[PDB]
């Protein structure tokens, strides 16, 4: 029927650099997220894993609420408290019915501005690092993506989202306090809210999120290039080949995003043959055992990685990899139809819009935009920018990949998995 | 929260159909919750 | 396939009231529990005596 | 493996070979963790039949008579399948493996391909090694000539 | 900015219309520039006989492989080129085919769903190719202990009835099913009165309906009177199926009592009760402090890797219970605490734990209906199950009225001294004997 | 004279003659056991030694030379901040347990 | 055999002097025995 609205996103930057953005959608539930420039890239070789344990410690005792209270109080109202990390940011998000946002907000503030990191609570938590990591590492993709970043960069973005085994049991209360004081500061934060009033949200930030000091510093990520091979016998080999692309936000980044969809970036039809996936069709022409391939695109504040990811039976790894590469090579040599670029743009544009239709997807996008560019760019504009990409730009992004120094990671029985210098 | 995760953790593929979608395509993201199974995307 | 696993037929052991697979067994549950529990209560009475 | 790996040198030398070669000499002297518990009786029988052959062996003896030793070899060490399933040339590749683990001390090795043992060039490398310094000569000395 | 109650009224009421052939057309309009539209059908393995069990699942493998108007990968290329997503799923009672696309592309989306639903090719060679794909998926599913244990649960709880059947069907059927079986099945089941064209997003009901009339008008509204497939009730049997396999590292156990069925009001209180006991897994941050006694005991004593309560509904029956995964030496303790918790709710639920359950349920309901796809599905499935879309404000009223008394009475009614159905798989030497499990029900 | 009787009492109690500090003599219940578990290495190790030294003197039915007796004015509560928090946490849980 | 190894295994350095000789200089060799502690040289 006739929906009430649609209202507009409200945006505010406080004198201390903190950004506050919100949208009153009149939903029955509210979503609040505190986004912080505290991802693993900010760890150095002396405190690796600190942000991982920090991610697992949102429930420990704080100055205004005991560990027991945080859990019982949030559960009493049927709410949620979660922590999401990327190599660049950490997002503390809470969910609850709109009449209980005062309860959740208070717990969120206590967790992010008043954690106590009690020695005994921190010690008891160390074991969770092993469980959390083992669960994540059951996915070969996690192995490969983590190794790929370690191989591509000399620092920062090279850091894993997971605590190194040697550090489990060694992360100290002091390293946690310092990590919070160094990075959980106003100039590094963005409070985002859905189903909440902006004045209220704003007033909360002004009263409880004025945290001075810390570092808005951060060493550029130095792309290096290299390869990490993890022999482990699986019948299937997982591999990723990339080159440095572009920092998120830049125009060149949009060309890489278009190139990714030209190449093939994930299924569109359940059990389909991926008729319009350039990479998939090329590989299918030459290999006849099961396999999968997809363009890979990761964009960060000061760098980016673009290439492809492949999964194939061990004996066919080289065939699949070279075939995928040759296909990117043909694009770099100018072989690209305007229709294909149009199809690609369609996929990218629809994919983007679908990614922000859920409250969760929307919050992440706003939050990410708030920290990466201290502003909000609406869909209409994003689509325009996507349309603005030229076939020439796509061909050029492809050239950059082909001629760029590569980074590679593979895991499985690598007897037939080629080294970068054999590609 | 109230909703259980898509996959509850503890501590497949044999066809090309079930393999499509397995290749990674974006940077990794790790999530931890109070009430929901952890996840790692990409 | 584990989907090739079917429970063997038990019609030779079923109490008559639950022989129809197209009928709800709840319609007879109180009667079936009543019968067995009656055997138990009577026994306990005899033992108390 | 755990006993051997308490020595950081073992870690480093094993990784250096894995980084230097594409195959063969790239293999570790120690079983990969993922393979522990998976090495089968069949793989062991096969490895022995493939490599423990007369054309691949040398029986050496000290404090023993040569005729006796010789007769023993002739009677019990005539193993066919001989020459066995030999290997391929070791392909030097080059590269680096970094193992972050926090010890206060860093162990590192930097190398380049030199020469096969036996060749004359190998002797020059052996001399270069001693010119550079190849281990202590005096207890607690300053290594004046290293 | 509104309160929770005020926001429930913020929801755009769902619009429903019906074509002459009897097809229902329903939608929920938002401002989203994207949408989800699909067809939900009253068809599933519960409608299959032993001879064609697996047919619907087979059809699912063909649905997007080509139509008369768009043979081969043609349909595929069209969906992909406009950046849309085409999906499908089959359960024991429902089948759905849906597309995610830009709102502006709604006309083409509705045309494609219509083409798929009435002109699917079902090419002989495609059928043969899909046999092998289905056989490989059956091998893959064999490695999913959770899928195995739940199919086992259905097999014993509903033994001797259509609900005992898996959705995929037995391997022999997959090998033998013919094109004729598939067309006979589709012929008898894909009728206008058994389908719902649902859509959620930035679109108007009037446009949806006009597209319906335009593309689904020729959809059959009559197989005849000799066919009208009708479901008979499925008997529930207190029983046990144990697949012992000490070679697997963890045991999977699923236990359930017979549930009420979709349309029963009791489902709300049962959902509150299940929220009190909840779910859990080793990665939960809560630990010893979790509200659910089963979850705190489990976490502090390391009784399991995970557990989840569930309330699986079917037309006039269902499976109400829980599933857990644990070490071979913890099965008995898990079962003991789980049953103790059901018993405690029957006789002693407290007002505060019940309010907590109600709050958990409210949050789950609203957070689930987030995005066009979940809402579209709720529209399609609800019209089939309840015959209408039940609005959030109604769910709120049903939830608000549940209190400790209601929870005790409804739990007592379904759990108390009732025979459960039990399924076990893995190192289950320690799974309690059925009699012991049965005595734990009182 | 309460403070006057206090120092008198402290010496009459006499745990100081075995070198113990008042907190070393507390009756261990679950609150106390948790508080001891929470003590930092140095406070825990010192406590262990003082108790061990006192048990040894007790076995020999002997006491320390007077110059080594714990002094009233220097005895401090090392356990209090920990025990007080443990008790607070339990009370909080007990309150929550009432609906 | 009869001779126990220089160091019996089970499952640091603070000066230059104690550190001299620690750097590897030759390829690795691994030994296993019936009667003697295992060793790894270089
Ligand atoms: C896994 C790391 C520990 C999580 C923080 C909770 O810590 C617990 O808080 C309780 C108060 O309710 C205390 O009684 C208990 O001794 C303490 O360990
Ligand atoms: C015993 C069942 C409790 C009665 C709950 C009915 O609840 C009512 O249902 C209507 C129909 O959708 C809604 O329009 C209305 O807002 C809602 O309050």
């Amino acid at each position: 029927e006739v929906p009430p609205h649609p209202q507009d996103l409200e945006f505010t930057r406080l004198p201390n650099g903190l950004v506050i953005a919100s949208l009153e959608n009149y939903a029955p539930a509210s979503r609040i997220g505190l986004f912080i420039k505290a991802g693993s890239r900010y760890e150095n070789s002396n405190n690796l894993g600190t942000s991982h344990l920090l991610r697992l410690a949102s429930s420990l005792t704080t100055k205004g609420a005991s560990s027991f209270k945080i859990t019982r109080g949030i559960e009493a109202v049927g709410g949620k408290l979660s922590v999401t990390s990327t190599r660049e940011n950490m997002a503390y998000t809470v969910e609850c019915l709109r009449d209980d946002v005062d309860i959740l907000m208070e717990f969120l503030l206590n967790v992010t501005t008043a954690p106590e990191f009690r020695r005994w609570e921190v010690a008891a938590l160390q074991p969770q690092l092993r469980i959390d990591k083992a669960v994540a590492l059951q996915n070969p993709q996690a192995h490969v993506i983590e190794n790929l970043h370690a191989a591509a960069y000399r620092n920062a973005l090279a850091n894993s989202l997971y605590c190194p085994d040697y550090r489990i049991g060694k992360v100290t209360p002091v390293e946690l306090h310092d990590y919070v004081q160094n990075h959980f500061t106003s100039a590094r934060m963005a409070l985002i809210g859905l189903g909440v009033s902006h004045p209220v949200l704003k007033q909360v930030a002004e009263q409880f999120l004025n945290i001075r000091g810390g570092l808005l510093s951060g060493a550029k990520a130095k792309y290096h290039g290299g390869e990490i091979r993890e022999q482990n016998g699986d019948s299937l080999v997982h591999a990723a080949l990339v080159a440095e692309s572009a920092a998120i936000g830049s125009a060149e980044a949009n060309a890489f995003s278009v190139l990714q969809h030209v190449l093939g970036a994930g299924p569109h039809v359940k059990r389909g043959s991926n008729a319009t996936s350039s990479l998939y069709q090329a590989v299918a022409k030459g290999v006849h055992q099961p396999f999968d391939v997809s363009a890979f695109n990761a964009s960060y504040s000061d760098s980016g990685l673009f290439g492809f990811y492949t999964i194939s039976q061990a004996a066919s790894a080289g065939d699949v990899i070279k075939a995928a590469y040759n296909q990117v090579k043909t694009i770099a040599q100018g072989n690209l139809s305007n229709p294909d670029v149009q199809a690609a743009k369609n996929k990218l544009k629809a994919g983007y819009l679908m990614s922000v239709e859920s409250s969760e997807g929307f919050l992440d996008e706003v939050g990410s935009q708030a920290l990466a560019a201290g502003s909000y760019t609406p869909p209409s504009t994003v689509l325009q920018q996507i349309d603005a990409v030229a076939d020439a730009d796509v061909i050029n992004a492809a050239k950059k990949f082909v001629s760029g120094r590569k980074s590679m990671a593979a895991s499985g029985n690598l007897g037939h998995t080629p080294f970068i210098d054999e590609l | 929260a109230a909703v259980p995760a898509t996959s509850e953790s503890p501590v497949s593929v044999l066809c090309r159909e079930s393999l499509r979608g397995q290749a990674a395509g974006r940077p990794l993201v790790a999530s931890v919750s109070l009430n929901v199974p952890a996840s790692v995307r990409y | 396939s584990h989907t090739d696993i079917k429970v063997p037929d038990f019609s030779d052991y079923r109490r008559p009231e639950v022989l129809d697979s197209t009928k709800s067994s709840k319609e007879s549950s109180e009667a079936r529990k009543g019968f067995s529990y009656l055997v138990t209560a009577t026994t306990t009475v005899g033992v108390a005596y | 493996k755990a006993v051997a790996l308490q020595n950081p040198q073992a870690h480093v030398i094993e990784n250096l070979h894995a980084a230097a070669y594409r195959n063969a000499l790239a293999n570790s002297l120690y079983c990969p963790d993922y393979r522990i518990g998976k090495v089968t009786p069949v793989e062991l029988h096969d490895y022995v039949q493939n490599h423990f052959t007369s054309a691949r062996m040398a029986l050496i003896g000290l404090g023993v008579s040569h005729p006796v030793l010789k007769q023993v070899a002739e009677q019990f060490l005539n193993i066919r399948g001989g020459l066995g399933l030999s290997g391929a040339k070791a392909k030097y590749h080059g590269g680096e493996i970094r193992e972050q683990n926090g010890d206060s001390l860093v162990h590192a090795a930097l190398v380049a391909e030199s020469a096969a043992i036996g060749s004359a060039e190998a002797n020059a490398f052996s001399v270069l090694q001693h010119v550079l310094g190849a281990g202590p000569h005096v207890k607690r000395g300053s290594n004046a000539t290293s | 900015t509104a309160t929770y109650a005020q926001a429930l009224q913020s929801v755009p009421e769902t619009q429903v219309s019906q074509l002459d052939n009897g097809l229902r057309v329903a939608s929920e309009q938002s401002s989203q520039p994207t949408c989800t539209v699909g067809v939900w059908i009253d068809a599933g393995s519960r409608y299959e006989s032993e001879k064609n069990n697996g047919a619907g699942y087979f059809v699912e493998h063909l649905a997007f492989k080509g139509t008369k108007n768009r043979p081969g990968n043609a349909l595929e290329k069209e969906v992909e080129s406009m950046g849309a997503h085409l999906n499908a799923y089959s359960t024991r009672e429902h089948t759905a085919y849906y597309i995610k696309a830009l709102s502006k592309d709604l006309p083409k989306a509705v045309e494609l769903l219509a083409d798929i639903v009435q002109n699917c090719s079902l090419e002989d060679s495609q059928i043969e190719k899909e046999r092998d794909v289905i056989l490989q998926e059956l091998q893959e599913n064999d490695t999913s202990m959770r899928d195995v244990v739940f199919n086992y649960l259905h097999a014993t709880a509903f033994q001797g009835t259509p609900l005992a059947q898996s959705v995929e069907g037995p391997s022999e059927n997959v090998r033998k099913l013919s094109r004729a079986d598939l067309t006979e099945y589709l012929s008898r089941h894909y009728k206008a009165p058994r389908m719902v064209l649902a859509a959620a997003g930035g679109l108007e009901h009037r446009q949806l309906l006009d597209l319906a009339q335009k593309h689904f008008s020729g959809l059959s509204g009559t197989y005849d009177e000799d066919a009208v497939p009708t479901l008979s009730p499925c008997r529930f049997t207190g029983s046990q199926i144990c697949h012992r396999e000490d070679g697997l590292p963890l045991a999977h156990v699923a236990i359930a009592v017979e549930g009420p069925g979709w349309a029963h009001p009791d489902n709300v209180a049962l959902q509150v009760a299940n929220a009190i006991i909840g779910h859990y897994d080793c990665t939960y941050g809560g630990g010893a402090h979790l509200s659910s006694p089963l979850a705190s005991i489990a976490a502090t004593n390391k009784l399991c890797q995970s557990f989840q309560t569930f309330n699986i509904c079917y037309a006039d029956t269902g499976l109400l219970g829980a599933h857990f995964v644990c070490d071979h030496m913890s099965i008995d303790d898990m079962m003991f605490v789980l049953q103790g918790q059901w018993m405690r709710l029957c006789t002693s639920a407290t007002e505060s734990e019940v309010l907590r359950g109600k709050n958990l349920l409210r949050n789950a309901l609203v957070s689930h209906l987030d995005g066009t796809t979940p809402v579209c599905e709720d529209i399609g499935r609800s019209l089939l199950t309840y015959g209408r879309r039940i609005p959030l404000a109604e769910w709120e009223s049903r939830i608000a009225e549940v209190d400790a008394r209601v929870v005790r009475e409804v739990c007592s009614k379904y759990f108390y001294d009732q025979c459960p159905a039990v399924a076990g798989f893995g190192p289950i030497e320690q799974l309690p004997d059925y009699n012991r499990i049965r005595s734990g029900m009182f | 004279w309460l403070e006057g009787i206090r120092k008198w009492y402290y010496n009459a109690a006499g745990f100081n003659k075995l070198g113990l500090m008042r907190d070393d003599t507390i009756h261990e219940n679950d609150d106390v056991k948790e508080a001891i578990r929470r003590l930092p290495e140095n406070l825990y190790d010192d406590r262990v030694f003082r108790i061990k030294r006192a048990l040894d003197l007790s076995m020999r039915q002997q006491i320390l030379p007077k110059e080594q007796w714990t002094k009233y004015e220097e005895d401090k509560s090392y356990l209090e901040p920990y025990l007080k928090e443990v008790i607070r946490e339990r009370k909080e849980r007990e309150e929550w347990a009432k609906k």
